[PDB]
């Protein structure tokens, strides 16, 4: 058991498509290399003591416990450290159902492919599992305390390497539509699309949210003096830093009852609702200096109604939600003493954050809080009416949420719509406590209490007492409006010998055209006219680069056969594929040890074309020509040979194709000549002298007039690239 | 801060 | 005529107390003119904005773009209604709460830009 | 800052105010919107309404303030007398406003005017 | 009159009127019907109603995407349909209602529809 | 702090 490699795929690769997350491992069976499970004494009841869960495996056979059959019958121990990898990270929470396990050439190392979710957890399960069997087979058993530690383990890193709710939703909508995505290195930053196209959201605030309205949303006193000089009916208070200062403070408002809340608090932290005389004013400031950072807390009329959260995106109210504080309402003549755990066995009931619903957590404040409600423990609510826990009001602590998206009268709408501007968030939370949301907030005394940024919308999409409402849905209308994703023109070349000449001269062509080019090659990185990088930049971690600027409007990647096999593709989807040939040159590297294989493995970038581009194939040879199959959207074909068959054929039905009739560059639209250039006033071309460089202007020329390029365009680009 |  | 609210309206209030000192002494002392020297210059340099936003607003004004200052944070209003811009010193309104943040983390910026 | 940008002392300035309100409003674009004054004697609330109205025939979000309150759209933004700056003051800062309808009434001239 | 259409929408198919042509049987009309749905591009919509079963049966034959509305919001056909994908309408408490997978999106109380 |  030694492992040589451990590779990990984060794209499309070799080994499946549609399948990006694989880790990869050369393993090593010097002394267990060709000896079966059944040879192998007491192994399959310690395997299946040790993880009984394998019996959901539907191997080959496709039927219950079809792996552990095939177990009795006696396989390499390849497979099964293979499943067992899949049910180490599987029983962690993450579910994966892909593997595969293939016999390289060397005498005795196999590759292992395991399906995975994350990647730390997926290479630790792959290391994990090569332990286990080892144990195994030397002592009949593993220790239940190693797998414990183990499976802990895999949960830790699963729980490390998560985003959160709001960035999780928005993650899945873009998903959805299509939208790529990436995890950026800085601050938990997410970068949807690619090029010019691209946007950024942290958690929930954008690369458009502005520093101006979050730093003003954040300040209590400036936000209500703001939205005061609009009109909107905010509180009426004021601060007061010192003790001296209260009464004249309390004289301002009006009278009884006053609000006592720090400002330099969030989460309710030490707010006191509800006073109606000094002793209580003077122990709410006290508690409120106490949980002010600053020793400065800010004193205002009490309004009453219930407490409202309004969530506005992009100008709009996209949900609106009454956060009721915790209560039990003891209709079936039960008192509080039962319901306080009757609603802890719900199973709605969740810690830690990702069920949003609280359990009902029992405090000395809670204590002192149901003290003060004028009832105890076994007090029977009467009539069955609902009696409360606490004032608060937040979903954190036990209280739960009731949509009234459907509800809020179209003067509020309006009203919180403009205070949303006026703040200047493009998505902002709204705090708003009302008497009724369906009446406007001036015939009802309705306020607006604050006003966030960044807010929290798991309170929206499962509320609980209502309908849910597609948060992340408006979010990504607002970032993305039409029905556009974030993608720009992506140009993969790939094949054997002319990657980079064909990558340069694509670059040159579409410079014609007014449009910032980001390039790849083996010299380096360009990005228009200028030098990004340097080196080799040719895998997908210089596609991030040229993908991840601001300012490229169409990628040329340079595919090489190594950053294939190494990590797989950069892009999910490239517009146009270009597979130039495949020649048995540099073989034997890797697993690849057959020219089958190179074709396989260069045919990524052929079936990793999206259905609406183009796969830009030799007609001339025939293993990249066998690839006009399995592949999404349209073929092209070009041949230095016009009379190839294939080629007519395709052209015949259809068209796009290019060739090389009478000492010219043409492309064949169906039953149409377009006549390019002579390929003798062509400079790469040697004045013809050079086939290589013809087929490489045959593909570039055929891969530009897919897309659009204008016929001129091609001409003056061809013309004047210079080999270099 | 973060998820007001 | 005003340059700042508060200093001409200490300017008129005081202009009376002096002509009252003036005909009731036959002249006025040269700590109590001082005084009030001192505190109009306090006044001016309080009611006074920055090197750059002061720059900003007299380019606006040059263009003719009319400007007003907001009450919460020395926000600077340019423009009217729908066509409106704002302005703090030098952040726009239109400036990312994300690229700030990021530029004010040093190894963050270094990770991006490497 | 800017500060040593527009003052080098070993070089040419350089105009970053001129830049700075190029990126805030790029053409030769001001940040104006159509303001209509109504003054007199006898009429002025009458007139406001219906240029209010007859603006609001066109696809135009207006803002207006007459002696019954300020109104912006078809809702009402604020209640009171509302005839004189510090009114107007609400209609030109408002982020939907595109057109601003003000009633000018003698009184707010008189104590603070326009 | 025309060789497609956006969206395409049957409404029922009830054997009232047979005889009139060669259509004799409520097979025939349903097929005679089933060309506006047939009709439709694959860009497009076709709304059938999943209460019918006949006009549910048009469902395959049809390019593009299928659209279900139901007067009864437990219609199992309607239900596996916005499991898998969505768009659909139902009336489920006095409200037309969008479903959209698992989104809901209500139009109106059906009562404030004249 | 503001003015960099
Ligand atoms: N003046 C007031 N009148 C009535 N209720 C108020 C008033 N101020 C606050 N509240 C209530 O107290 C809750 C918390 O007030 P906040 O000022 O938001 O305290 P906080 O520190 O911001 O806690 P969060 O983060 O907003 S939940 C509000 O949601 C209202 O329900
Ligand atoms: N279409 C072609 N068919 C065969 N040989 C070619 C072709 N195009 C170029 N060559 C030869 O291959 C050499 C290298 O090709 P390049 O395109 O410059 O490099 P490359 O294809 O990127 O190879 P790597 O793997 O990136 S180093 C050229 O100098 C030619 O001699
Ligand atoms: N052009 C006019 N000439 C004379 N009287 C007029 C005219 N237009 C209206 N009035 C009358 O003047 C009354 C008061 O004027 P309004 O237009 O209602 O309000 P107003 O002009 O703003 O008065 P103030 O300044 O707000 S108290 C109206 O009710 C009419 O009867
Ligand atoms: N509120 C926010 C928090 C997720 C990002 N924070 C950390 N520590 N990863 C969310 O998305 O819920
Ligand atoms: N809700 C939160 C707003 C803080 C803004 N977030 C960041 N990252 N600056 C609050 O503190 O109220
Ligand atoms: N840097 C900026 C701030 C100077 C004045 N500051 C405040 N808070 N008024 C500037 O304008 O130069
Ligand atoms: N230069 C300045 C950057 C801080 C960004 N400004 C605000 N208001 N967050 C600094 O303080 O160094
Ligand atoms: N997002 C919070 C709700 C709140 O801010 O009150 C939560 O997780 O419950
Ligand atoms: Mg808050
Ligand atoms: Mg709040
Ligand atoms: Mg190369
Ligand atoms: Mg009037």
């Amino acid at each position: 058991m030694k492992i040589l490699k451990l590779q990990t795929l984060r794209g499309p690769n070799y080994w499946s498509i549609h399948r990006h997350k694989l880790v990869v491992m050369r393993l090593d069976l010097e002394d267990l290399y060709e000896k079966y499970t059944s040879d192998i004494p007491g192994f399959y009841k310690g395997l299946t003591e040790v993880l009984p869960s394998l019996v959901e495996h539907l191997c080959s056979p496709g039927v219950k416990g079809g792996f552990l059959t095939r177990v009795e019958k006696g396989t390499l121990i390849g497979h099964v450290i293979e499943h067992v990898a899949i049910e180490l990270q599987e029983l962690a929470g993450m579910p994966v159902g892909f593997g595969r396990t293939r016999e390289t050439s060397t005498t005795g190392v196999f590759q292992v492919v395991i399906e995975y979710e994350n990647e730390q957890a997926g290479r630790y399960a792959a290391r994990a599992a090569v332990r286990l069997c080892q144990s195994i087979v030397d002592t009949g058993t593993y220790p239940a305390t190693e797998l414990q530690q183990d499976l802990e383990d895999l949960k830790e890193l699963k729980n490390q390497a998560s985003l959160g709710p709001s960035t999780e939703a928005i993650v899945k909508e873009a998903e959805a539509r299509g939208i790529p995505w990436t995890q950026l290195g800085a601050r938990f930053m997410i970068q949807f699309g690619y090029g010019v196209n691209q946007k950024k959201i942290q958690a929930t605030l954008s690369n458009q949210t502005g520093i101006l309205g979050v730093e003003l949303a954040c300040d209590k006193e400036g936000t209500k003096r703001i939205l005061k000089d609009a009109g909107v009916p905010v509180p009426r208070g004021t601060v007061a830093r010192y003790f001296d200062e209260l009464q004249d403070a309390i004289e301002y408002v009006g009278g009884y009852p006053i609000v006592i809340k720090p400002l330099d608090g969030n989460h309710g932290r030490g707010i006191t609702i509800d006073v109606k005389n000094w002793q209580e004013a003077e122990e709410a400031y006290d508690l409120a200096r106490k949980a002010s950072k600053t020793k400065t807390v800010i004193v205002e009329r009490y309004y009453t109604g219930k407490d409202h959260r309004v969530l506005v995106v992009n100008g709009k109210v996209v949900a609106v939600a009454e956060r009721v504080p915790a209560h039990v309402v003891g209709n079936g003549k039960s008192t509080i003493a039962e319901l306080i755990e009757e609603t802890n066995r719900d199973p709605q009931r969740g810690d830690g954050h990702d069920n949003i619903l609280t359990r009902i957590t029992v405090d000395k404040s809670a204590l002192d809080i149901l003290g003060k409600q004028g009832y105890s423990i076994d007090s029977i609510p009467l009539k069955g009416k609902k009696c409360f826990l606490r004032a608060t009001a937040n979903l954190s602590t036990g209280g739960i949420a009731v949509d009234r998206t459907d509800e809020i009268h179209p003067e509020n709408v309006w009203l919180l719509s403009r205070v949303a501007k006026i703040i200047g968030l493009d998505i902002a939370g709204i705090d708003v406590v009302t008497e009724d949301i369906s009446q406007p907030l001036r015939e009802v005394e309705g306020v607006i209490v604050e006003v966030n940024a960044a807010p929290g919308f798991r309170m929206h999409v499962a509320p609980s007492r209502g309908l849910a409402r597609n948060v992340a849905g408006a979010v990504m209308d607002m970032l993305f409006p039409g029905s556009k994703n974030g993608r720009i023109p992506i140009l993969s070349v790939t094949g054997t010998n002319g990657k980079t000449t064909t990558t340069r001269l694509l670059a040159h062509i579409i410079k014609q055209t007014g449009k910032v080019v980001g390039y790849t090659t083996t010299d380096g990185t360009y990005i228009g006219e200028y030098l990004a990088e340097t080196g080799d930049n040719t895998g997908p971690q210089s596609a991030h680069l040229i993908l991840s600027d601001p300012t490229v409007e169409v990628a040329v990647l340079e595919t090489a056969r190594g950053g294939i096999l190494r990590s797989g593709l950069g892009f999910s989807s490239c517009e146009v594929g270009i597979v130039l040939n495949v020649t048995a040159d540099h073989l034997g590297i890797g697993d690849i040890d057959t020219i089958e294989q190179l074709a396989k493995l260069k045919s990524v970038v052929a079936e990793s074309v999206m259905p609406k581009g183009y796969a830009v194939l030799n007609a001339e040879d025939p293993l990249v020509a066998a690839m006009a199959d399995r592949v999404k959207g349209q073929v092209a074909y070009f041949s230095m040979d016009p009379n190839n068959e294939l080629l007519l054929r395709h052209t015949e039905a259809g068209g796009l194709a290019a060739i090389y009739e009478n000492g010219y560059i043409s492309i064949l639209k169906g039953d149409w000549t377009l006549r390019i250039e002579k390929a003798v006033n062509v400079p790469i071309t040697m004045a013809g002298k050079a086939p290589f460089m013809i087929a490489n202007a045959l593909a570039a020329c055929l891969a530009v007039f897919t897309q659009g390029v204008k016929i001129e365009h091609i001409r003056k680009g061809l013309s004047t690239f210079v080999a270099s | 801060d973060d998820d007001d």
